[PDB]
C-alpha cells in the first residue's frame, strides 16, 4: 500500500539514469570514429615521415660508432679524428 | 598609411604544385627557378593557374636566370588556346639551403617586389629542405631599417604560423622577419583527385594475376625454415621482453637480433601472399571452367 | 594594476637602508683601541613591488557560478555585490513580500527580465530610469 | 520496493506501482552492463592511439 | 498509471507518461496537478533529453501551454520554451489572449520583457501583428521591438562598469601601432560594452590612422559594441571615419564606421536602417560596402523587411571581394528561424560559383543561422556540403548542423561531423568538426571534455585550436573543472 510521495524518489533514480545513458550513446558514436581517427593519424604519420627522410638523405658524413651511452644521445667518433656527442633519430636499436 | 602590405596566401592548383616539385627535383643541386602565371582574385588570393620553368643553370635564381625568349614564347602559346593571364609572381628551388630565401635569391625577389607588391618568392621543396613534407612557403624580404619604421609588422599579420628549423637560428630570424610560414591551401575538386589516386588501368588484370604454383609453394617453404631458426631465441626471451632500452634487452632477453620482430615480419609476409595467391587462382578457375 | 606607480615605491624604500648604513659604518670600531671589527656592520638594500592576489574561494568546479550558501538583496538594474554567470534558479529566490513588486506566482524571475505587479501591493516608490533620457 | 514480499491487489493499491519500481531498477541494471563495456572498449582504442600520436608529434 | 494517479505525484506521472507517449496522460488523465512552477518545467527538459523525435515533442509542449492557459495564473517560463524550441507563434499568442480577459496589463509586460531576452530576435517581429488582433489589455510594442528594453539594460551596464583604459595606453604610447593596433581595439571594444568610454576614442583619434590593412577596418569597427544602445554618441564617433565629416582616412575606416553603426542600433532598428539601406544601394563596392552590408542585416532584426534580403543577394552576385563576406552572414540573419529555401539556395550555390576566399568564409557561417531549430532537416543540408568537390564547402556543412541542433543534443547530428574529420587528413575539416560538437552537447555539458580530448591528441595542431573552442562554447555560461584543465596545456604550448 502506497500513496505517499515515495514514487517521486523512485522516479528520480530512473530519470538520472536515462540522461546518463544518452551521454554514453554520444560516446558510442565516438568509439566507432576513433578507430577511423587512428587510420587517418597513420596517413598523417606517413606524410610526416617524409620530413625525417630529408635529413636521412644527403648531405651526410660518415662516422664510426664508439659505443652507446644511452638511447636519446650517444658517443660517436666521426672520420675527422674528432669525437662528438650526438642524438639518435627515433631511438635506433 | 593607406598601404595594403600584408601576408598573401597562395592558392595552388593541382597542375601547379606537381609541376613545381618536378622542376625542383630535376634541378638538384643547381638552383632553378621559373615564373608563376595566374590571375589575382580577392585581396590576398594569388592563384597560380600554371607554371613554367627557366632553364636549369649554375647561374639561376638571379635576375640573369629570367630570359625574355622563353617567357615570350611561352606566353604566345597560351593565346591561341585563348587563356589570358598576368605574371603573378615567381617560384624557385634552393637545394643547398632550406625553405627560406637565400642571399642570391634577394636581387630577383626585389625586382618582382617593386613591379607587383603582390609578387612573392616561393621556395619549393627539392630534397634538401630538412623540414620538407612539401611545405611550400612564400615570403617577401625587407631590411632592418624598414622594420623599425614599422613596415615589417604589416607583412606578418593575417597568417597562421608554424616553426621550422632546417638550418639553425639564423634561418628562424629571417623566417620571422619575412612573413613567418604563410599558410598554403590547394584548390582541387573531386574529379582531379581520383585521376591522381589510381596507379593504372591495369590493376584490373594484375590484381588477379598469379605467378606459378610451384613458386607459391616455395615461398611457404622458405619462411617456415626461417622461423624455425628464430624459435630457439624466442624461448629464453619470453620470460621478460617487455622492457625498455635495447641495450639492456641485449643480454637479458636476447635483444641482439630481436626474435619477436623477426618472427612477426616472417608471419605478415607469408600470410597475405598465401591467401591472395590461393584466392585468385581458385576464383578464376570457377569462372573460366 | 599597471607598473608605473610600482616603480615609484621601490625607490622610496631604498633611501632608508642607505641612511642607517651610512652613519653606522663611519663609526671607527677598528681604529679606536677597542677592535670589534667594522666589517660586521655590512648591511644590504631593499625595494617594494605588488601584484594582485590569487585565492580560489567558493569553487565546486573551476569556474561554475561560485555558489554561495547565503543570499543577499540586489536592486533592479544593479549588482550591489557582483552577480555570477548562469544561475536561473538562485536569482529571484523568494520575491520580498513588502516590496512594491510582488506577484501571483513565486520565483518566476530568472536573469531573463521580468516585471511583477503593483496590483497585489504598493508600498515602496517606483523608480523608472532608462538611458533613453541620456540618448535623446 | 523489493524483489520480495507478496501482497494482494494491484488495481490501484500502489504496492504494485512500487514493486514495478524494483523492476524499473532491473532495467538500469541491464543498461549498467552495456555502458561499462563501452567505456573499456573506447579506452582500448585510446591506448593504441595515444601511443601512435606520441611518435608523430615527437 | 492509475496507481500513480492515486499517489498524486506529478513528478512520477511525467516520467511514466513519457514512456507511453500519450498527451492526456502527461497532464494527469483527469486533471489534478495544478502546480504551475517546479515539476511542470522539468518535463519539457525531460522530453528533449531522452527523445530525439520532434513531432511528439512539439505536441506535448503545446498541449501543456493550453491546459495551463485555462488556469488564472499562467506561467511566463512555459511559453518562452515553446517559443524558441518549436519556432511557433502560437505558444505566446495563446497565453496573452487569455490575459485580455483578465485586464492584467501588468502581466502582459512581464511576459514581454522576458520574451525579448530569451526568444529569437528575428522571431519577435512576426509575433507582434498577430498579438494585436487577438487583443491586448499596443503599449506592448515598445518592449517587444526592443527599443525601450535595451535602454533599461544600459543603465545597469554603465553604473556597475569598472575596467580601465590604462592597459591599452601603455602599449600604444611605447611603440608604433599597426599590429599592436588590432590588439588594442578588440580588447577595448569588448571591455567597455554598454558604458561611456567614448573619452579614449575621441582624444586618441590619431591612433586609428597609423594602422593598415584589415586592422584598419577592425579599429573603427570596434567602437560600436562599446556604444551599444547609446543613440547619442554613436553617430558622432562614426562621422570622422565616414565621408559624413572630414578626414575619413581610408576605405577601411569608412567600412568600419558603417559596421559600428549597424552594431549599435541592431535589434530595435529605427532611423538608422533607412540610411544604411540607401548606402547599400548607392555604393555597392568592396571595403566600404562590407561594413554597410553587415550592419544592414543586423538592423533589420526586430522590425523585419524583405528589402534587406534582396539587396544583400544582388550585392553578393556582383563579385566584390570584401563585401561578399558580410553579405553571406546578413542573408542568414534576416530570414532566420522560419526556414527560407531561397536563403539556403543562394548562399550554397554562390560558394561554388566564386574562387574568391573572403566571400567563401562568410557564406559558410551564413547558411547556418537561417537553420535554427530545424533539427533533423539540417542533416540533408550538411551531407550535401560535405559531399562537394571543394574543401572549403566541406567546412560550410559543419556550420549548418551547429546552429540547427541547439536546444537539443541528439545522436544524429554528431556522427556526420566526425565522419568528415576522419576521412580527410585535411587540417580545416578536423578543426571545424570539433567545435560544432561542443554546441550540440551543451544540453549535457559534462560529455564534451571526454570527446574533445581524444581529438586534441592528433598530429595536427589545427585540431587543437578547434578543441579549445569546443570547450569554451559548451561551458560558456557555467562550466566544469575538467574543461579548464584540458585547456591549460595548450596555453603553455609555444605553437602560437
Amino acid at each position: 500500500s502506497f500513496l505517499g510521495p515515495e514514487p517521486e524518489d523512485l522516479e528520480d533514480l530512473y530519470s538520472r539514469y536515462k540522461k546518463l545513458q544518452q551521454e554514453l550513446e554520444f560516446l558510442e558514436v565516438q568509439e566507432e570514429y576513433i578507430k577511423d581517427e587512428q587510420k587517418n593519424l597513420k596517413k598523417e604519420f606517413l606524410h610526416a615521415q617524409e620530413e625525417v627522410k630529408r635529413i636521412q638523405s644527403i648531405p651526410l658524413v660518415i662516422g664510426q660508432f664508439l659505443e652507446a651511452v644511452d638511447q636519446n644521445t650517444a658517443i660517436v667518433g666521426s672520420t675527422t679524428g674528432s669525437n662528438y656527442y650526438v642524438r639518435i633519430l627515433s631511438t635506433i636499436d | 598609411a593607406p598601404a595594403v602590405d600584408t601576408a598573401e596566401q597562395v592558392y595552388i592548383s593541382s597542375l601547379a604544385l606537381l609541376k613545381m616539385l618536378k622542376h625542383g627535383r630535376a634541378g638538384v643541386p643547381m638552383e632553378v627557378m621559373g615564373l608563376m602565371l595566374g590571375e589575382f582574385v580577392d585581396d590576398y588570393t594569388v592563384r597560380v593557374i600554371d607554371v613554367f620553368a627557366m632553364p636549369q643553370s649554375g647561374t639561376g635564381v638571379s635576375v640573369e636566370a629570367v630570359d625574355p625568349v622563353f617567357q615570350a614564347k611561352m606566353l604566345d602559346m597560351l593565346k591561341q588556346t585563348g587563356r589570358p593571364e598576368m605574371v603573378v609572381g615567381w617560384y624557385h628551388s634552393h637545394p643547398g639551403f632550406g625553405c627560406w630565401l637565400s642571399g642570391v635569391d634577394i636581387n630577383t625577389q626585389q625586382s618582382f617586389e617593386a613591379l607587383s607588391e603582390r609578387a612573392v618568392a616561393v621556395v619549393v621543396d627539392p630534397i634538401q629542405s630538412v623540414k620538407g613534407k612539401v611545405v611550400i612557403d612564400a615570403f617577401r624580404l625587407i631590411n632592418a631599417n624598414m622594420m623599425v619604421l614599422g613596415h615589417e609588422p604589416r607583412q606578418t599579420t593575417s597568417n597562421l604560423g608554424h616553426l621550422n628549423k632546417p638550418s639553425i637560428q639564423a634561418l628562424i630570424h629571417g623566417l620571422n622577419r619575412h612573413y613567418y610560414s604563410i599558410t598554403i591551401n590547394y584548390r582541387k575538386n573531386e574529379l582531379e583527385q581520383k585521376m591522381l589516386l589510381n596507379l593504372h588501368k591495369k590493376s584490373w588484370m594484375e590484381g588477379l594475376t598469379l605467378q606459378d604454383y610451384s613458386e607459391h609453394c616455395k615461398h611457404n617453404e622458405s619462411v617456415v625454415k626461417e622461423m624455425l631458426e628464430l624459435a630457439k631465441n624466442y624461448n629464453k626471451a619470453v620470460e621478460e621482453e617487455d622492457k625498455m632500452t635495447p641495450e639492456q634487452l641485449a643480454i637479458k632477453n636476447v635483444g641482439k637480433q630481436d626474435p619477436k620482430r623477426h618472427l612477426e615480419e616472417h608471419v605478415d609476409v607469408l600470410m597475405t601472399s598465401n591467401i591472395v595467391q590461393c584466392l585468385a587462382a581458385m576464383l578464376d578457375t570457377v569462372v573460366f571452367k | 594594476e599597471v607598473p608605473k606607480e610600482k616603480e615609484k615605491e621601490k625607490v622610496s624604500t631604498a633611501v632608508l637602508s642607505i641612511t642607517a648604513k651610512a652613519k653606522k659604518k663611519e663609526k671607527e670600531k677598528e681604529k679606536k683601541e677597542e677592535e670589534k671589527m667594522e666589517v660586521d656592520e655590512a648591511e644590504k638594500k631593499e625595494e617594494k613591488e605588488k601584484k594582485k592576489e590569487p585565492e580560489p574561494n567558493f569553487q565546486l568546479l573551476d569556474n561554475p557560478a561560485r555558489v554561495m550558501p547565503a543570499q543577499l538583496k540586489v536592486l533592479s538594474m544593479t549588482e550591489t555585490c557582483r552577480y555570477q554567470p548562469f544561475k536561473p534558479l538562485s536569482i529571484g529566490g523568494i520575491i520580498i513580500l513588502k516590496d512594491t513588486s510582488e506577484d501571483i506566482e513565486e520565483l518566476v524571475e530568472p536573469v531573463a527580465a521580468h516585471g511583477p505587479k503593483i496590483e497585489e501591493e504598493e508600498q515602496e516608490p517606483e523608480p523608472p530610469e532608462p538611458f533613453e533620457y541620456i540618448d535623446d | 520496493m523489493a524483489l520480495d514480499g507478496p501482497e494482494q491487489m494491484e488495481l490501484e493499491e500502489g504496492k504494485a506501482g512500487s514493486g514495478l519500481r524494483q523492476y524499473y531498477l532491473s532495467k538500469i541494471e541491464e543498461l549498467q552492463l552495456i555502458v561499462n563495456d563501452k567505456s573499456q572498449n573506447l579506452r582500448r582504442l585510446q591506448a593504441q592511439r595515444n601511443e601512435l600520436n606520441a611518435k608523430v608529434r615527437l | 498509471f492509475q496507481r500513480c494517479l492515486d499517489d498524486h505525484k506529478y513528478k512520477q506521472a511525467i516520467g511514466i507518461a513519457l514512456e507511453t507517449r500519450r498527451l492526456d496522460v502527461f497532464e494527469k488523465t483527469i486533471l489534478e496537478s495544478n502546480d504551475v512552477p517546479g515539476m511542470l518545467a522539468y518535463s519539457l527538459k525531460l522530453c528533449m533529453s531522452l527523445m530525439q523525435n520532434k513531432q511528439f515533442r512539439n505536441k506535448v509542449l503545446r498541449v501543456l501551454v493550453k491546459i495551463y492557459m485555462n488556469l488564472e495564473k499562467p506561467d511566463f517560463i512555459n511559453v518562452c520554451q515553446c517559443l524558441i524550441f518549436l519556432d511557433d507563434t502560437q505558444a505566446v499568442s495563446d497565453i496573452l489572449e487569455k490575459l485580455v480577459k483578465e485586464d492584467n496589463l501588468l502581466m502582459a509586460y512581464q511576459i514581454c520583457f522576458d520574451l525579448y531576452e530569451s526568444a529569437s530576435q528575428q522571431f519577435l517581429s512576426s509575433v507582434i501583428q498577430n498579438l494585436r488582433t487577438v487583443g491586448t489589455p499596443l503599449k506592448m510594442i515598445k518592449i517587444l521591438s526592443g527599443e525601450m528594453a535595451i535602454e533599461l539594460h544600459l543603465q545597469f551596464l554603465i553604473r556597475n562598469n569598472n575596467t580601465d583604459l590604462m592597459i591599452l595606453k601603455n602599449t600604444k604610447d611605447a611603440v608604433r601601432n599597426s599590429v599592436c593596433h588590432t590588439a588594442t581595439v578588440i580588447a577595448n571594444s569588448f571591455m567597455h560594452c554598454g558604458t561611456t568610454s567614448d573619452q579614449f576614442l575621441r582624444d586618441n583619434l590619431e591612433w586609428l590612422a597609423r594602422a593598415t590593412n584589415w586592422a584598419k577596418f577592425t579599429a573603427t569597427a570596434s567602437l560600436g559594441v562599446i556604444h551599444k544602445g547609446h543613440e547619442k554618441e554613436a553617430l558622432q564617433l562614426m562621422a570622422t571615419y565616414l565621408p559624413k565629416d572630414t578626414s575619413p582616412g581610408s576605405a577601411y575606416q569608412e567600412g568600419g564606421g558603417l559596421y559600428a553603426l549597424g552594431l549599435i542600433h541592431a535589434n530595435h532598428g529605427g532611423d538608422i536602417i533607412d540610411y544604411l539601406l540607401n548606402q547599400l544601394k548607392n555604393a555597392s563596392n568592396d571595403i566600404v560596402r562590407h561594413g554597410g552590408s553587415l550592419g544592414l542585416g543586423l538592423a533589420a532584426m526586430g522590425t523585419a523587411r524583405q528589402d534587406v534580403y534582396d539587396l544583400l543577394k544582388t550585392n553578393l552576385y556582383q563579385d566584390d571581394a570584401v563585401t561578399g563576406e558580410a553579405a553571406g552572414l546578413a542573408l542568414g540573419l534576416v530570414m532566420l528561424g522560419s526556414k527560407n529555401t531561397q536563403a539556403i539556395e543562394d548562399m550554397v550555390g554562390y560558394a561554388q560559383e566564386t574562387q574568391h576566399e573572403k566571400i567563401l568564409r562568410g557564406l559558410a557561417v551564413g547558411i547556418a543561422l537561417v537553420m535554427y531549430g530545424r533539427m533533423e532537416e539540417a542533416d540533408a543540408l550538411i551531407e550535401s556540403l560535405c559531399r562537394d568537390k571543394d574543401p572549403i564547402l566541406r567546412r560550410s556543412g559543419m556550420y549548418t548542423v551547429a546552429m540547427a541542433y541547439c536546444g537539443s543534443g541528439n545522436n544524429k547530428a554528431i556522427r556526420r561531423l566526425l565522419h568528415v574529420a576522419v576521412s580527410d587528413v585535411n587540417d580545416d575539416v578536423r578543426r571545424a568538426a570539433v567545435e560544432s560538437l561542443g554546441f550540440i552537447l551543451f544540453r549535457t555539458p559534462e560529455q564534451c571534455p571526454s570527446v574533445v580530448s581524444l581529438l586534441s591528441e592528433s598530429y595536427n595542431p589545427h585540431v587543437r585550436y578547434g578543441a579549445a573552442m569546443a570547450l569554451g562554447v559548451c561551458c560558456a555560461g557555467t562550466g566544469n573543472k575538467e574543461a579548464i584543465n584540458l585547456l591549460e596545456p595548450m596555453t603553455n604550448d609555444p605553437v602560437n
